[PDB]
């Protein structure tokens, strides 16, 4: 991963720099309104009524 | 005799206005659209009665 | 509404003068037969899963 021969130096404290945000995604029909999510989603579509 | 007539539109909403919709003054969450689809539902309520 | 020369003469009684029909439209599957209703439908659509 660190590439042959070259290195990374830290500088201030050895810590968390940032966040790694997520941002909302779509998922609906609560009742008649849309309700949204913010991580990783996995939704199935079961089309096992089709042809 | 007598012979009826038929009436119909659509109205749809893509993602990216379903996802990305806020306000302007505030930094509202995202579901300001399930807010906004009741005044196309009342609007076309009121437009069925203009034919 | 009335043009402002105009007027509407009402000749055999004060009254309604005919009548609005209302035929029927089609009703998904109440039971497993076919249901109707008459008046103004108004129905949504639950594409928030399809991509």
């Amino acid at each position: 991963w660190i590439p042959v021969g070259e290195l990374i130096v830290l500088n201030q404290s050895t810590g968390p720099v940032g966040r790694f945000v997520y941002t909302a995604h779509v998922a609906g029909q609560r009742n008649g309104k849309v309700v949204y999510a913010t991580g990783p989603y996995l939704t199935v579509k079961d089309h096992l009524q089709d042809d | 005799t007598w012979s009826p007539l038929a009436f119909k539109e659509s109205r749809v909403w893509d993602e990216k206005e379903i996802l990305y919709l806020g306000r302007l003054a505030d930094e509202v969450q995202a579901g300001v659209i399930n807010e906004q689809i009741a005044e196309s539902l009342t609007w076309l309520m009121a437009r069925m009665r203009n034919r």
